[PDB]
């Protein structure tokens, strides 16, 4: 058996790479995690032998640590590989960006002596640059999982675009809920206020998943974040709050100055 | 039963249809047989309703 | 007329999105900036009406600021739009990542009242995550243009994966030629030593452009970077110098401890 | 250019890609690549590959 993990992008049908679509078409079996039923139908027509990984999420009002869900997803994929199937995992976006199931399956597969590889796809970040007309080369960029930003020590560069992923579950430490509470978001606001004024404009971004759908690009002051409507697919963009300062020691050594910069 | 799925899949991957749609959304949607209800949901951006008119 | 900018990804033929390929196929005219001649031939078969933007680059040691080059490129694109052509720009990778040409052309086109949009693509960064088996979400990530990192005060978070793009021309600017890579890179080394040990392992990465080609994944100590052979396509990855540590300050405000983390 | 045609196919076709990975030399020979083209691939000499086509 073998494993290839591919991404389908965010937009239905059209945002998958040509090669990745081919991998899906030729697979013995496909394990899928897609944004909606429209995507699921599209995939089923590409390859009828699909297992929907969504089934491993909590159902019927049961409580479940998301770590256990991921483990079950990985076990399911590996079971197919071990059985001898040419297995493809089809995840939305990029299968290796803020996505542990792919990395976990590939690590485990290699360890068990199986061929495993990941094909890059178009991530939410990639969609954000296009939709907001931001070239991240301009002032740089940085990405953190919102909860990790809260639970561990991270310091953002406030001269650079800051992306907080999984903002909807920021601070939800049990890993069982799909939403956090307003009090948790308020704690995040106060934390971010080390670098960002309370009136600093931030953006709640959601890339469209359907061709007839416009992206969500909601601008609001940071202070209002705890009252905003956030969804699982929401990403928070925090534009720069501080102006660039010259690295005089380095400029001097390179023999250049502000004159010929910007 | 409806043709919402078939339409969205084609529109998502075909640049000619995409450009036609962006030119005249309502005319393109009627030409693919979308109901007034479906077209209204698209135009008002109600994704939750669209997913109801597909056959979840 | 109208403008659509699309990305072709890094790999030949297969890394373009399905829809982006369709845009190229149906364009009145295509302006291209592609990695090699194999890619150029591929494009020509998709659509015979191609203008190669590479022609505008300075040759014969003639004087032309790379700002003037981009200006000429943009004018060529807009001239086609202004004339009435359904115009597509086909750029390698993601057309809006370190790509002043697309951003400029789209900005200007919109200002002149033309339809203009950008379709996301698979960037070098997207390829890096897949090739190296690194999830940016694991401990966060920061990306900067190497020169901007040197010129301006950007203090990195050493728990993250840090990418420095355009490493080959790090610190370069028209006047005063330290085209001694060794010289400029030693300055960068000394700068990074502010946060990273001299023996810290870094990675020079080059994504493959052909299907029969392996990526460059060269691991070396930071101290040895100034002696490395760098190419225009080279990106430098600086893995974390520190493991994540608990943010007891915020855990306190949340009313929890590390033991409570799910 | 059969070389260019082959690379373009290989890059888009997952079946051919998997066949190639299983037996690179056999697939390359069957698709009509020369011994020097094959040698260039196996030695990873991208510079020469571009010489053996015209770019
Ligand atoms: C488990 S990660 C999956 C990311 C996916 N692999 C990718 O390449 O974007 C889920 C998070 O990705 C981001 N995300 C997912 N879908 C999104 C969308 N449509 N628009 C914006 N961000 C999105 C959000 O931060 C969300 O909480
Ligand atoms: C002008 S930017 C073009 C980036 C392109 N738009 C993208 O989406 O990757 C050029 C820089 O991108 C990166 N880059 C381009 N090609 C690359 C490759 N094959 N492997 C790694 N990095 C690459 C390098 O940092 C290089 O200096
Ligand atoms: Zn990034």
């Amino acid at each position: 058996g073998s494993l290839v993990c591919v991404g389908t992008g965010l937009q239905l049908a059209g945002q998958i790479s040509v090669l990745s679509r081919s991998y899906i078409e030729h697979a013995d079996i496909v394990f899928s995690l897609l944004p909606d039923g429209f995507s699921q139908r599209w995939l089923t027509k590409l390859n009828p032998n699909v297992i929907n990984l969504q089934q491993f999420y909590a159902q019927n009002g049961e409580v479940k640590n998301r770590r256990d869900t991921y483990e079950q997803m990985v076990n399911a994929i590996l079971d197919a590989v071990r059985a001898g199937k040419k297995t493809v995992c089809a995840l939305y976006g990029h299968p290796g960006v803020f996505a542990c199931v792919s990395h976990m399956a590939i690590t485990r597969a290699k360890a068990e002596g199986f061929s495993a590889k990941m094909e890059p796809g178009i991530s939410a970040e990639a969609c954000l640059w296009a939709d907001l007309g931001i070239d991240p080369g301009n002032s740089g960029h940085q990405s953190f999982e919102a909860s990790q930003f809260m639970f561990f020590n991270h310091v953002p560069d406030p001269t650079t675009h800051l992306l907080l992923w999984q903002i909807a579950i920021a601070g939800e430490h049990t890993l069982t809920q799909f939403h956090t509470s307003s009090d948790r978001l308020q704690i995040l606001v106060e934390q971010l206020n080390q670098w960002y004024p309370l009136d600093h404009e931030v953006v709640i971004y959601e890339a469209a998943n359907l061709p007839i759908q416009a992206p969500r690009i909601e601008r609001l002051p940071l202070a209002n974040l705890p009252q905003a409507h956030l969804m699982p697919i929401s990403t928070l963009l925090i534009p720069p709050a501080k102006k660039l300062e010259y690295n005089y020691a380095i400029l001097a050594k390179l023999g250049i100055g502000p004159e010929d910069l910007g | 039963m409806s043709g919402l799925s078939d339409f969205f899949t084609q529109l998502g991957q075909d640049a000619q249809l995409m450009e036609d749609y962006k030119q005249n959304p309502e005319a393109v949607m009627r030409a693919h047989g979308l109901t007034d209800e479906q077209i209204n949901a698209v135009m008002t951006g109600d994704m939750e309703k669209l997913k109801t008119l597909s056959g979840d």
